[PDB]
RNA sequence: GAAGCUGGUCAAACUUGGUCAUUUAGAGGAAGUAAAAGUCGUAACAAGGUUUCCGUAGGUGAACCUGCGGAAGGAUCAU
RNA sequence: AGGAUAGUGGCCUACCAUGGUUUCAACGGGUAACGGGGAAUAAGGGUUCGAUUCCGGAGAGGGAGCCUGAGAAACGGCUACCACAUCCAAGGAAGGCAGCAGGCGCGCAAAUUACCCAAUCCCGACACGGGGAGGUAGUGACAAUAAAUAACGAUACAGGUUGUAAUUGGAAUGAGUACAAUGUAAAUACCUUAACGAGGAACAAUUGGAGGGCAAGUCUGGUGCCAGCAGCCGCGGUAAUUCCAGCUCCAAAAGCGUAUAUUAAAGUUGUUGCAGUUAAAAAGCUCGUAGUUGAACCUUGGGCUUGGCUGGCCGGUCCUGGACCCAGCCGAGCCUUUCCUUCUGGCCAGGACUUUUACUUUGAAAAAAUUAGAGUGUUCAAAGCAGGCCUUUGCUCGAAUAUAUUAGCAUGGAAUAAUAGAAUAGGACGUUAUGGUUCUAUUUUGUUGGUUUCUAGGACCAUCGUAAUGAUUAAUAGGGACGGUCGGGGGUAUCAGUAUUCAGUUGUCAGAGGUGAAAUUCUUGGAUUUACUGAAGACUAACUACUGCGAAAGCAUUUACCAAGGACGUUUUCAUUAAUCAAGAACGAAAGUUAGGGGAUCGAAGAUGAUCAGAUACCGUCGUAGUCUUAACCAUAAACUAUGCCGACUAGGGAUCGGUUGUUGUUCUUUUAUUGACGCAAUCGGCACCUUACGAGAAAUCAAAGUCUUUGGGUUCUGGGGGGAGUAUGGUCGCAAGGCUGAAACUUAAAGGAAUUGACGGAAG
RNA sequence: GGGUAAACGGCGGGAGUAACUAUGACUCUCUUAAGGUAGCCAAAUGCCUCGUCAUCUAAUUAGUGACGCGCAUGAAUGGAU
């Protein structure tokens, strides 16, 4: 494990065996959808919407209630971001590291980490182009990266 | 996984790797470089004729102590000069200067044999007559 | 990473059988693993085995009866013509009277003896004896 | 309708030049190996009498010595 | 577009575009390279060879150009040049053996300047001529087949009814020679066969060996570390089992030895099938493209009928044949919500559609010779493709069959491995759904031809109706988010600490320093020592550990800031995005290089005092680069765990660090909780450790160095006896030092690993 | 009395020695402030000298490449490129 490290941690979520809503759940398949859309318009990414749903509304999984995954619902309502969320957070991190590097030129560790982050961007961006999520001519530019994650 | 590819479509990697690694085999390397053609005094032949330049005694290596009686021969085919041992008790008297001798290896395939230092060939015939025939008085040297 | 779930399954069975255990847990399951086990079970090399559904690839618990000397995969799955089966059984099997080379043919997964009966050949998949 | 003539075309061959490739000479220089154990010492193997070795850099008849940083393949698996 | 060609084609020309090939190796170079059928060796897989009896190509000393002709860029045709070379009366003329034979040369290396068209076939106007094509003989130990060199008696003895060891006989025969006949075109030879042809049956078997490997002498003479032998280990210095000989014996024998190459042996090239901790060999460490390899999941089960073949039961027996019966093994065909294209004539023949592969079955193809193999008394055999029959004015088995194997072709199967589809529906069905836009036409009303609506077929366009309308899990793969953390992880500033040295003040007074002992050195001009004060650079003691962090190199005073990170927790999110990686990149201790700044301390070089035979060494005192820092270079270390990375499994135990989750006769907040510490349990991740050896290993040892002859989870790199040598040369990087890449000649029988006994040690007890 | 050579400057002689000879790695001996280091050379610096060897020519006191006990080469009186 750990594409860009030697770690071997196994921590992750363990979905329950049951694929049905809990008996105590009373919200309808609709009320969750307007709840999802309401948070998506506030600027939350699909990861944060799911966190708010289980933390404060009892929505264990949006799929077991609504029938569709959170990003699938946003794409059906025209709220899907242009850049996929995980690629967006990688580019934002690379922008932050690159901005720190120009003021700390002797930080050779940050130079090493930037290569890891940018290599991780290119591998993920390459995947998104083959599944036609990004345009075939989409390319990550270090100079113009700040515009995408503005 | 034994350090070599096993995939069904990895024949190129396996074929190239073997080709690269056979160069570590000196028998294979000498055959393709043509070292016998370029470097060997005989030029790859089993035998070679030459002219006796001088009769020379060569001291054997330790722990042996003897005078190995060889000759200096200049090969006709390429003009190279080699040292050839003259085998058996008293066969040096059958070999004279400016005689034509047929040479052959010691059987170690380019290496020196026994305690004889730097000698890789032996005399087979002199003046067109077998050295063994002369030694056993089967024939006489034509002179 | 995990490149062959059949190799992992058979390796786990071999390690459990060598230590005298009468049961082994296999993860993950697959169709190829189950059909490979069915061939072993039909010839008596294993007992009853159990599939556990976890809404994922699955798990298997196999009962071992101590008759299994060795089971293994052949990686890669070489293409095997009918005339090539003899060479494989000579290299892989301990004798000409017992042991089986498992093939995947378009007629299904089967041992080399059944493949000769219905005159089919495919890719080699493993062995058992 | 012959010799011959004009212009083309294919173009051998030669001369010069370049380049490639293969052999080969050479004052002198610097090595390696074999032979014998010739001269000088004793660097290594024991804590080999300054533990040894690695990288690097100087020095020195020669092995080698010294500095800096490593290793134990240490002469300590330990207070 | 043309020209040219027999014709296609940048084949050539004109004009116009800027294309074409390539790490899946283009292009260039080498080949002691014609390709293939095939050959050698071979358990299998392979390795090596193929100039050479057949097929294809190319050439006729080297090029080039042509004539004739259906066909040639022909060479036993021509023209020219180059190189060789012949005759000449000096004016000229004539050449092409890589055809047959022959000569020279070259070399280790290869035959007669013979007979014939009789056979096999070819050519011609052809029943007739010609053929160094071809056949026949000569030379021929290239290879291959069969196969003599003696057999049998009697005595005499030895011997356990008969095997020999000797001296005594009569038989047998072909090697050879030959009448003759056969053979043949004519001969030779073979095959037959009169007469001749064997006792030492001299009609005389050789080649290598006799220490081991390796079968067979401790016999005799000679030499004396000489001569010589000896593939290797070794033998030989006065009783040599090894040399030179005699005897005897061994092995193979018309053959045996030697040299070189090659194959097996070699699992020492390893796909099957090697090795990489220490024997050779894991890149210093990460990233990364090609390449290789990649979790799981989609028609399963059930029922009925039926065909065939195996065993028998039946038995049905002259080993053999049938339903019934049992099981077993293959094929089917229907039904289960049901894939299996669709229409016309009506399973065969005539139309319309079709996700792409890989794989495997069957078929056809892969020339003959060769290989394997069936038949067949060439006297046997190697071979050959003949042959066999009661003896024939003819009858008659044959000349099989397999294998080829990549590519292509046809075909069945749908596991395994890929590939495509309906997500902004631009989706599917409506066979006769409703209209609309078009396009083509057989057929007329037959007296022939015009006229555009019905018509049929597309092909589209809209509407409507059908439908269960359409999105696989979320992998103890990965990525991302989030929540409390946790680190001596990094950078930039900043703040300590004593110490060292140097200086200033002070105090006394004779030494101080340094060593095994001294000396160099500093000292009444006050050294060393003492207190206070100050300045410089380094460095971060103790705490500090079988503890932490980092990709590695490395990282240890405080605080602030900057951007990272692992693990843990998660009923968050995405869904294969991944693993390892030629090429290509980032970082990379120390030393070293360039330029500034700093230069306390140590300290290469250097200088010096000792020691010593000598020490320009160890030891002592000084000391320059350097040590520190900023900008750049360098890219190497025993860069080590001498142990690649990813994944799974196999055994017990106690500690420990980080996170999380449950709980105390414990201390403390604060008086208690929601304090913190500690204690007890679980768990995930780490750094390690202890025991055992199921297991591994040559062992040392190893929880991986195991799951490896019971050999296959994925993948990268490296090694092939020791030296020469990480050398030479070329390239490339570097300012240089040097780095990376990297041979060969030659030389050598060991070098080496781990362990055992001993001996020794200026090691311990 | 101490420091200072990118201050002026300076930077040694004599014998013996290796299973032929030659040389002298080595040793002895006198002696300095230190005894010429890295380099370079019959050089624009070498007398002997037209040094010796090689190359260039038919022939070279010239040229170039080597050699080096160098009358009297040599390191910011800068050395070698
Ligand atoms: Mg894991
Ligand atoms: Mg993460
Ligand atoms: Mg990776
Ligand atoms: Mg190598
Ligand atoms: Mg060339
Ligand atoms: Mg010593
Ligand atoms: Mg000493
Ligand atoms: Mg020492
Ligand atoms: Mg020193
Ligand atoms: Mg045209
Ligand atoms: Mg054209
Ligand atoms: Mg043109
Ligand atoms: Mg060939
Ligand atoms: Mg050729
Ligand atoms: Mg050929
Ligand atoms: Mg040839
Ligand atoms: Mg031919
Ligand atoms: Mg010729
Ligand atoms: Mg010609
Ligand atoms: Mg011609
Ligand atoms: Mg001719
Ligand atoms: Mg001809
Ligand atoms: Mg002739
Ligand atoms: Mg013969
Ligand atoms: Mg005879
Ligand atoms: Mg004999
Ligand atoms: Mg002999
Ligand atoms: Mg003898
Ligand atoms: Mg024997
Ligand atoms: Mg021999
Ligand atoms: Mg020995
Ligand atoms: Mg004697
Ligand atoms: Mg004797
Ligand atoms: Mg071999
Ligand atoms: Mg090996
Ligand atoms: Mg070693
Ligand atoms: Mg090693
Ligand atoms: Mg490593
Ligand atoms: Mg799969
Ligand atoms: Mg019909
Ligand atoms: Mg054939
Ligand atoms: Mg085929
Ligand atoms: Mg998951
Ligand atoms: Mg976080
Ligand atoms: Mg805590
Ligand atoms: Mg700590
Ligand atoms: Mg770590
Ligand atoms: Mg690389
Ligand atoms: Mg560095
Ligand atoms: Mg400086
Ligand atoms: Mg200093
Ligand atoms: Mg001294
Ligand atoms: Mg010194
Ligand atoms: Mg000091
Ligand atoms: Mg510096
Ligand atoms: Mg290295
Ligand atoms: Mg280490
Ligand atoms: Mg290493
Ligand atoms: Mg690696
Ligand atoms: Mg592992
Ligand atoms: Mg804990
Ligand atoms: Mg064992
Ligand atoms: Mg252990
Ligand atoms: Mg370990
Ligand atoms: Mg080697
Ligand atoms: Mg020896
Ligand atoms: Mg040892
Ligand atoms: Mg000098
Ligand atoms: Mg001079
Ligand atoms: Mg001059
Ligand atoms: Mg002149
Ligand atoms: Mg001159
Ligand atoms: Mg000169
Ligand atoms: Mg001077
Ligand atoms: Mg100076
Ligand atoms: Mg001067």
């Amino acid at each position: 494990g750990r594409m860009h490290s030697s770690g071997k941690g196994i921590s992750s979520s363990a979905l329950p065996y049951s694929r049905n809503a809990p008996s105590w759940f009373k919200l309808s398949s609709d009320d969750v959808v307007e709840q999802i859309i309401k948070y998506a318009r506030k600027g939350l990414t699909p990861s944060q919407i799911g966190v708010i749903l289980r933390d404060a509304h009892g929505v264990s999984q949006a799929k077991v209630v609504t029938g569709n995954k959170i990003l699938r619902i946003l794409k059906s309502n025209g709220l899907a971001p242009e850049i996929p969320e995980d690629l967006y957070y990688l580019i934002k991190k690379a922008v932050s590291v690159r901005k720190h590097l120009e003021k700390n030129r002797k930080d050779k560790d940050s130079k090493f980490r930037l290569i890891l982050i940018e290599s991780r961007i290119h591998r993920l961006a390459r995947y998104y182009r083959t599944v036609a999520v990004l345009p075939p001519n989409w390319k990550y530019e270090s100079a113009t990266a700040s515009a995408l994650v503005a | 996984g034994k350090g070599k590819p096993r995939g069904l479509n990895s024949a190129r990697k396996l074929r190239v790797h073997r080709r690269n690694n056979r160069w570590a085999d000196q028998a294979y390397k000498a055959r393709l470089l043509g070292t016998a053609f370029k470097s060997s005094p005989f030029g790859g032949s089993s035998h070679a004729k030459g002219i006796v330049l001088e009769k020379i005694g060569i001291e054997s290596k330790q722990p042996n102590s003897a005078i190995r009686k060889c000759v200096r021969v200049q090969l006709i085919k390429n003009g190279k000069k080699v040292t050839a041992f003259v085998p058996n008790d008293g066969c040096l008297n059958f070999v004279d200067e400016n005689d034509e001798v047929l040479l052959a290896g010691f059987g170690r395939r380019g290496k020196a044999k026994g305690d004889i230092p730097g000698v890789r060939f032996k005399v087979v015939k002199v003046s067109g007559v077998s050295l063994l025939a002369l030694w056993k008085e089967k024939k006489e040297k034509p002179r | 990473t995990r490149t062959s779930v059949l190799a992992d399954a058979l390796n786990a069975i071999n390690n459990a059988e060598k230590t005298g255990k009468r049961q082994v847990l296999i993860r993950p399951s697959s169709k190829v693993i189950i059909k490979f086990l069915t061939v072993m079970q039909k010839h008596g090399y294993i007992g009853e085995f159990e599939y556990i559904d976890d809404h994922r690839s699955g798990k298997i618990v196999v009962q071992l009866n101590g008759r299994l000397n060795k089971c293994g995969v052949i990686q890669p799955r070489f293409n095997v013509k009918i005339n090539d089966i003899e060479r494989w059984t000579d290299n892989l099997l301990p004798a000409r009277q017992f042991g089986y080379v498992i093939l995947t043919t378009s007629a299904g997964i089967m041992d080399h003896e059944e493949a000769r009966r219905k005159h089919v050949s495919g890719k080699i998949l493993g062995f058992v004896y």
